[PDB]
This record gives structure tokens, sequence and C-alpha cells, in this order.
């Protein structure tokens, strides 16, 4: 009867960039696994939540 | 305050405490400014100009200004054109300097020697017709046209150039080629100064103008 | 302010890096006047208290004594520089070259650490002391 | 052309020491060909534009 | 070309601040009045090899008595270092740039007071001697390499380059077909000594500086 | 006594003294040799400068004091 | 792969300075770096700096 079409909210994807400069720049002496881990926790959690929405 | 020939500044400057030279050195810029200004048009072939030459001989600044009769400024540049595009159309052979002088790391060639003896080659003047061209034979080609011509124009300083109705159509003759040959300036509709700034100001484009 | 006392005198400031040999000399030779070499004696004043027990850290002005500006070349606005028992330690910032710090290091606890290593490896001798530090990025993000 | 007429339509309803400056930044692109091809200033067959031949 | 042209009259027309009432002091006469100062006529040709030997000379004074013997200035005005030299020389063989754009200033004025020169001594014809004129003026960003001593100066270089267009492609039209010929350097030189007035305050002052007490 | 005594080497060209503006500061030409003559031809430039700056000399001064005092409420 | 076991503790069971782990926790880099040394040590991954070790 319809088709609710969705997206993520601005305040998520502002969420999810300051998240995502808040690790390059505390990354500092952490190791590269370290900060590649970190990087994917973001990603995974963006993607599950916003599952459909991310595209 | 009495002027001196020529020829005592140029035996300084190639026989020339070193404080008054370094004091008046504060203002080559200006000498080349006016070196710049005061350069041959292509009508003429020397070009004979006052020079304010420095006590010390660090710079020497031409103290005159080149003030020219707008037509007839007007009518020696379409004659240049009309020359230079038959020369360009029949000397097929040309062969521009397009190249910097010799002196790479040679010395400055002396205008007495070099410069001051050979007669130069005629200039790009372009062939009068007395049939049309009477009323300005004379005043076609000259350092200054009427710097002498109490009738014609004011005088030395050459403010006021009025000259008569022939001699206006005869350069205007002369000129016509350099000329965009409009009547009315509504052919400029929609491209004139005001609509330029009325575009630049409403941030649009005029297909023919700037942005 | 600037409580670390400046050696006027170029040879008095050649005497003091003979004075200590126990622990670490330090001379900043930033001009007074210029806001970085204001920051750089801030940040010294910052580990006055700290790092004194294991260093001792001078200020010098180019201006008043020339000598060291025109033999070590140091024309940096203000250069951070290090001399242990007549012995000019290099730190390896990475930064090309290793005689100056040449930054205005606004982190007080990367300089504590920087002296602390400085200080290690002039006891162990070497010349050119590894700094824990990637000096040779901006280190922003 | 027509179809970029009806987007502009669409539309208005809704260093490096570069020495030749690039044709990118040129204009008189116009859709319309009214305003592309227009009738020269031919001055009463008695007349025409300066410089040319 | 002649859209950038018009870009630049327009910017120049807005911007037309009436003049200032000045107090009408004149800095030629005031020279003249001068006691170090004389006064004689000289053809142009001779004016500007005296003006070039003169340049060279200043050059040669700025280059010297700053004790930085290990480069040296070229005839064509191009100071290019005599050997290698230490980071202490390095930065005593700074050059402002101001001294830059000096030094490409007085290399183009000689390479025009050359070229007439050559013009005058029948090296070349006078149809030559104009599209000497042209290289000279149009495309001598190139010979002149006065961009990098003054970024500023590109926008100047891109009007001389669009008046070269505009010109060529009028001129060079029926029977005069592509060459070298163009001989119509009125615009690029105008260009050139409305840049050159007003450079001339800074390096002006740039000069009286240097030579203080 | 020079810094060699320290035992110490390498690893007015100051960067403060210099710019890219007008280079290095400081004058090319030494204040010393000077002399009567310099001292005239001095006064003769200077006097010749400060003729040829007095065209709005006094209007710019005007203003540039009146921004002064405007400033000093701000500054 | 010994992760994180290098070393005995990589010092971990002591009471070093804040450089010492710094040092430690950057040592992990190295043999990541090391490990695809290959393939990031290729003439045409980086700009032509070629040196060679001594000796």
């Amino acid at each position: 009867t319809a088709q609710c079409f969705l997206r993520v909210d601005d305040e998520s994807m502002q969420r999810f960039h300051n998240r995502v400069r808040q690790i390059l720049m505390a990354s500092g002496s952490t190791t590269f696994t370290k900060i590649v881990n970190k990087w994917n926790t973001a990603l995974i959690g963006l993607m599950t939540y916003f599952r459909e929405a991310v595209v | 305050k009495e002027d001196m020939p020529p020829e005592h500044v140029r035996k300084i400057i190639r026989d020339h405490d070193k404080r008054v030279y370094l004091g008046a050195l504060k203002y080559m810029p200006h000498a080349v400014l006016k070196l710049l200004e005061n350069m041959p048009m292509p009508w003429e072939q020397i070009r004979d100009v006052p020079v304010l030459y420095h006590i010390t001989g660090a710079i020497s600044f031409v103290n005159e200004i080149p003030w020219v009769i707008e037509p007839v400024y007007i009518s020696q540049w379409g004659s240049m054109w009309i020359m230079m595009r038959r020369e360009k159309r029949d000397r097929r052979h040309f062969k521009r300097m397009r190249f910097p002088p010799f002196d790479d790391e040679e010395p400055p060639l002396d205008y007495a020697d070099n410069i001051l003896d050979v007669e130069p080659l005629e200039a790009i003047q372009l062939e009068l017709d007395p049939e049309e061209d009477a009323p300005v034979l004379d005043w076609f080609y000259d350092h200054q046209p009427l710097r002498d011509s109490r009738k014609y124009v004011n005088g030395s300083t050459y403010q006021r150039w009025q000259f008569t109705l022939p001699m206006m159509s005869t350069l205007y003759r002369l000129a016509n080629q350099l000329l965009t040959d409009l009547v009315d300036d509504n052919y400029f509709y929609l491209f004139d100064l005001k609509a330029f700034f009325t575009s630049k100001a409403l941030n649009m484009a005029i297909p023919g103008g700037p942005k | 302010s600037y409580m670390l006392p400046h050696l006027h005198n170029g040879w008095q400031v050649d005497q003091a890096i003979l004075s200590e040999e126990d622990r670490v000399v330090v001379i900043r030779f930033g001009h007074d006047w210029d806001p970085t070499c204001m920051k750089m004696d801030e940040v010294l004043y910052s580990i006055a208290e700290k790092v004194k027990n294991f260093a001792v850290i001078y200020l010098v002005d180019i201006t008043e004594v020339p000598d060291f500006n025109k033999m070590y070349e140091l024309y940096d606005p203000c250069t951070v520089m290090f001399f242990f028992r007549n012995k000019h330690i290099m730190i390896d910032l990475g930064t090309g070259n290793n005689n100056k710090i040449n930054w205005a290091m606004e982190d007080k606890q990367e300089m504590v650490d920087i002296i602390e290593t400085v200080y290690r490896g002039a006891r162990k001798g070497r010349g050119l002391v590894v700094s824990p530090k990637d000096y040779s990025t901006k280190y922003r993000y | 052309d027509k179809s970029k007429e009806l987007h502009a339509i669409k539309e208005r309803y809704l260093r490096k020491f570069v020495f030749e400056w690039d044709a990118s930044e040129d204009t008189s692109i116009d859709y319309n060909p009214l305003y592309k091809e227009r009738h020269q200033v031919q001055l009463l067959g008695r007349g025409f534009i300066a410089g040319i031949d | 070309s002649y859209q950038k042209l018009l870009k630049y009259y327009v910017l120049n027309a807005l911007k037309h601040r009436p003049p200032k009432a000045q107090k009408k002091r004149y800095l030629f006469r005031s020279f003249k009045a001068t006691k170090f100062f004389q006064s004689t006529k000289l053809d142009w040709v001779e004016v500007g090899l005296q003006v070039c030997r003169q340049g060279y000379n200043m050059l040669n004074l700025l280059i010297h008595r700053k004790n930085l013997n290990y480069l040296h200035l070229d005839y064509n005005f191009n100071l290019k270092p005599v050997k290698t030299l230490t980071t202490k020389e390095r930065k005593k063989s700074r050059f402002g740039n101001a001294f830059h754009l000096c030094r490409e200033v007085l290399r183009l004025t000689k390479l025009v007071v050359d070229s007439h020169v050559q013009y005058r001594l029948g090296n070349v014809d006078a149809f030559q001697l104009a599209d000497g004129l042209q290289y000279i003026f149009a495309h001598v960003g190139q010979l002149t390499g006065m961009y990098r001593y003054k970024y500023k100066l590109m926008r100047q270089i891109r009007m001389c380059k669009d008046l070269k267009h505009l010109i060529y492609y009028r001129f060079n039209t029926g029977p005069v077909g592509k060459g070298p010929g163009c001989g119509f350097w009125a615009a690029g030189w105008r260009v050139w000594l409305f840049f050159m007035r007003g450079i001339t305050p800074l390096l002006e002052r740039w000069l009286g500086n240097l030579l203080a007490r | 006594v020079p810094g060699l005594g320290r035992g110490a080497t390498g690893f007015d060209l100051n960067d403060t003294n210099y710019d890219e503006f007008n280079g290095y500061a400081g004058s090319l030409f030494s204040s010393g040799p000077y002399e009567k003559d310099d001292e005239e031809a001095d006064a003769i430039y200077a006097a010749l400068d400060k003729r040829m700056d007095e065209r709005r000399k006094e209007r710019r001064e005007q203003r540039e004091k009146e921004e002064i005092e405007k400033y000093r409420m701000e500054r | 792969w010994e992760k994180a076991s290098g070393f005995e503790e990589s010092m971990k069971w002591k009471k070093l300075t804040n450089a010492q782990r710094s040092g430690l926790n950057q040592i992990p880099n190295r043999r990541f770096t090391l490990w695809w040394s290959p393939t990031i040590n290729r003439a045409n991954v980086y700009v032509g700096f070629q040196v060679q070790l001594d000796l």
C-alpha cells in the first residue's frame, strides 16, 4: 500500500565521521593492528545497525 | 641651470667615497619605467629624447613624457597594421629574431661606436598617395607631428590637438582599417559595461561575456 | 618570566656545558622576543622542576652570544639542542637532521619523554639517541 | 541540445603557474539556436569589422 | 582570450575609484631642481643602452657589496652562482622576491633595449624589429621568467597572452597566414608598462631601504 | 674566548632577520663609511624624498591619526 | 605465530617508563612491516630511491 524509503539520519553519519576522525587522530603510538581493529569495529557497527539504509 | 651636450654625459658614463652614487641610486625603477614609456614607435626611425643624467651617473631618467595626439597615433597604428599585413603576406620567408641578443656575457656595445654611426634602415612607413593623403602628407610621420604648428596644436607642451575637418577626414581614411565602422551603439546591446556589471553582480553569465 | 637563567656570554654557556656532566644540558637558542621561543620557554617551565633532578636546562639569546648561531648554524627562530659532557647528543627525530628540535613542542609529556630518552642514550653513550616519537610528521589529525 | 534545453529549464526552475587559459573556462555554449547562430553586423553592405583583411 | 580580456576590462571598470586630490608634486621636476642631476638630449637607443649598463652596475653593486662573491650576474641579467656554497653561504645567497622581480624587470628592459639597438645597428629589418618587440612583450613570461619572483604577475602574463591571441587571430587572415611577422605590439607594451608602473613603488622602496646609512 | 674552547663544532643570516618579501633585513651598505660629502648627499636625497612624499601626506597623516585614536578604544 | 610473545613479555612485567612502553607498543609495527616487506619494498610501490644495505 506504500513504500517507506529509508536513509541514515545525518546525525548518525556525523557521529560515524566523528568516531573515524577521533580514531585516526587518537591513533598515535598504537600499532596498525589496533587501528585496523578499531576501524573494523566501527564499520561493523555502522553496517549492522543501518543494515539497509547504508546503501 | 643651462643644459649640456650629451657628449659630456656619454664621456662620463664611459669614464665612471661612494656616497653620492649610492644615495641617488634609489630611483632606478622610475628610470626603467621612463625608458619603457619613451621607446620609439614603429613609424619613427630614431627618436631623440631628453634625459636627466645624474651627476654621479648611477641612473639617467628620460624627463620627457609620451604625449601624442589620439587621431594621429590611431592613423600611425592603422598604417603600421596595413604595412605589417602587406609584408607578412609578401615576405613569407620571415625570420623573426625570436631569440635573446648575442650578449650572453659579452660587454654592452658602446652606443657611440656601434649605434651612433650606422644609418638605420627605413621604418614601417606606409606609402602616402597625394591624391587623398595631401592634407596629412607631412603631418602623418614625426616624433611629434605638430610640435611647432601653432595654428593646429597648442605648442611645445602638446596639450591641444585641434585640426581642420579635411585633416581629420584624411586621418580617419588612413585609419579606417583599425576602426570598427559602427554607427549606433545599439549593436552592443546586452554587451556593454553596464550589462557586464549587472551580469557579474547577479552571479549570471552573458554567453558572449565573462564570468 | 623565563626562570631558566640564560647564559649571556658565549664562553659562559660553553663553561656551563662543561659544568655539569652527570645530567642533561639543554640550551634554548631561541630569541626571547618571538612567540615561538616564548612557547618553548613555557614548555621548559613545565618541565623546570621535573627534569631538574636529571637535567639542567639553560636559555640562550642568539643576539647576545652570536658564536653559537654562527658555528653550530642554529638559524631556526627557536632551536633546542643538547650537549652532554662536551658531546652534542643527536635526537633521532627524523626531520632530516638531528642537531635541533626546531619545533615549538606544546606537549609537556612529549618533552619529558624526549629528555628521559636523551639522558638514557647519553648514559649508553649513543651519539644518536633514537627518539621514541614520529617527529618526521606533524603528529596531528 | 533539446535534452540540454530541458535540463537547463529544469535547472532554472530548480601552485601550478598555468600559462594559457584553458578552453574549459570559456563561455558562449548556448542551447538555443537563435542565440548561437545570430545574424552578423552587416553595415548596410558598406562596412565590416576592424582588423580583419 | 576575448572572455578573459572582457573580464579584465569589467574588473578595471567596476573598481574605478575616482583619484584622490594630491598636492601635485613632480618627482622628475624635483630631481631636476636638485643640483645632483644634469639635463641633455640623446637617442632612445643610446639612453636605453646606458640604462641597461646602469642597471647591470646596480645589480653588481647589490650582489657584491654584500660580500656574496660566490655568484655572478650575466650580461643578460640572469644571475648564476659561480660555484657550490655552504648552508651559511646559501642563507647569504638569499635573494628576496623583490630582488628577483627587479632582476627580471631589468632583464626584460635590457632585452628590449638591445633589440632596439640591433634594429638601429642594421642587424634586422624594421618589420623584424616590430616582430621582435611583439615576441619580447607577448609570450615573454617564459623569456622573462618573472612569474616565480611575483606570482601576481601571472594575471598580466595571461592578459598579454590573450592580447597576443586576439592580435594574431585578427591580423593573420587572408593572404597572410600563420607566421612570425606579426608586429603589432602596442597592446602588450601597454600592459607591461602598466605592470611596471604598478610595480615601481614597491621595488623603489626595497632599493631605498637596502641603501640606508 | 670563542666557542672552540668547549671543543664543539657543527652537525647575520638568521631566519628571523630574513623574510620572503625584501629578502633579509639590514642594509647592504655598512653605516661606517660616511663623511661630510655623505652627509650632504644624504640630506639632498632625503629632502627630495620628503618633497616627493608630501602629495597626500597631510590627509593621510590626519586619517591615520584618527584611525589610531579609534583603534585605541578597542586595542 | 606468537601473538605478542616474541620477547619474554616485551618487558610488560616491569615498571619501565613511558618511552619504553611506547617502543614496546611500536615493536609489533616493525614485525608487521617485516611480514609484508616484499609487497612493500618493491620499487614499483614507492618512488625510485634505491638504497642498498651496507655489506
